[PDB]
């Protein structure tokens, strides 16, 4: 639906 | 007609002596039936792949691998969201689950990440996830 943002780590 | 839940539970069942193609493949089929299969299927796989029980995690990734090959755009596109990829990252980072996850499972994930960056050039969030692991020393 959005989506998320990438992690760091 | 088997729910995605029922299906995934037979394909990843830790009691299984061998891989269960009837259910691995029925899962790919069924997710492809409905508009909303792909998001649900992707949610169900992420939970299973984070299982502390290894054969669960291993069979799950088999199902992931299979559906990426045979399914189309719609699947590929749900997988190549950070909503899903971040879950695969938690399993391979020592910061998150990385430290008590077998190498088996983490090496499986990385291998899949790599092949999809070659197999699926357009899923650009997959490239980015993988470059991030690479640039961090995990790859």
């Amino acid at each position: 639906l959005l989506d998320d943002e990438l992690m760091s780590l | 007609p088997e729910t995605l839940e029922a299906r995934i539970n037979r394909a990843t069942n830790p009691l299984n002596k061998e891989l269960d193609w009837a259910s691995i493949n029925g899962f790919c089929e069924q997710l492809n039936e409905d508009f909303e299969g792909p998001p649900l299927a992707t949610r169900l796989l992420a939970h299973k792949i984070q299982s502390p029980q290894e054969w669960e995690a291993i069979q799950a990734l088999t199902v992931l691998e299979t559906c990426m090959k045979s399914c189309g755009k719609r699947f590929h596109d749900e997988v190549g969201k950070f909503r899903f990829l971040n879950e695969l990252i938690k399993v391979v980072s020592p910061k998150y689950l990385g430290s008590r996850t077998s190498e088996k499972v983490k090496n499986k994930i990385l291998e899949l990440l790599y092949s999809w960056t070659v197999g699926l050039p357009e899923e650009v969030k997959i490239a980015e996830a993988y470059q991030m692991l690479k640039k961090q020393g995990i790859v």
